[PDB]
């Protein structure tokens, strides 16, 4: 849209259904330049790693990524206790992700 | 005051008798109420049914709560079931307030 409007709202609360819960997270994020733009090869040789179990080859990039796999990022210590005092066995069912308010 | 639901009409009282079941009365007429009777009593069984309403929690507490539970520790018995001699006992008293609320 543009400069002086806001993207997106702060949403972070969770919400008991009869069988559904639905959790929904908002953080803060800063994402610096990496590799100063570039792909490098990387391998234990320019780590200077040694013995053979540890060897390994492969590249690093100027990308980086969002990881929410773990349970603490979606369920407050209260939420879960709720669930696991409550329920013989939960799922995930659907995912929604956003991106907003960026500030470059 | 010792806890609970005040109502001007609470549950009504059930009132339940075995009627009265005259031994043999004598052959010749008498007005004296008869005080013999045929040794007596009832068994049977009895269901109550109560619908209750439930106030759920909303509350935004962050840290989790306490909670009743019981203990995992070993023990001869099992709290709340019953004896080797057949008889069940309940050790503690529990009430009702676990979860909290805002003042």
């Amino acid at each position: 849209d543009g400069v002086g409007s806001s993207s997106g709202n702060w949403h972070c609360d969770s919400q008991w259904l009869g069988d559904r819960v639905i959790t929904t997270s908002t953080r803060t994020w800063a994402l610096p330049t990496y590799n100063n733009h570039l792909y490098k090869q990387i391998s234990n040789s320019t780590s200077g790693g040694s013995s053979n179990d540890n060897a390994y080859f492969g590249y690093s990039t100027p990308w980086g990524y969002f990881d929410f796999n773990r349970f603490h990022c979606h369920f407050s210590p209260r939420d879960w206790q709720r669930l696991i005092n409550n329920n013989w066995g939960f799922r995930p069912k659907r995912l929604n992700f956003k991106l907003f308010n960026i500030q470059v | 005051l010792m806890g609970g639901f005040g109502m001007k009409h609470p549950p009504p009282q059930i009132l339940i008798k075995n009627t009265p079941v005259p031994a043999d009365p004598p052959t010749a007429f008498n007005k004296d109420k008869l005080n013999s009777f045929i040794t007596q009593y009832s068994t049977g069984q009895v269901s109550v049914e109560i619908e209750w309403e439930l106030q759920k929690e909303n509350s935004k507490r962050w840290n989790p709560e306490i909670q009743y539970t019981s203990n995992y520790y070993k023990s001869n018995n099992v709290e709340f079931a019953v004896n080797t001699e057949g008889v069940y006992s309940e050790p503690r008293p529990i009430g009702t307030r676990y979860l909290t609320r805002n003042l």
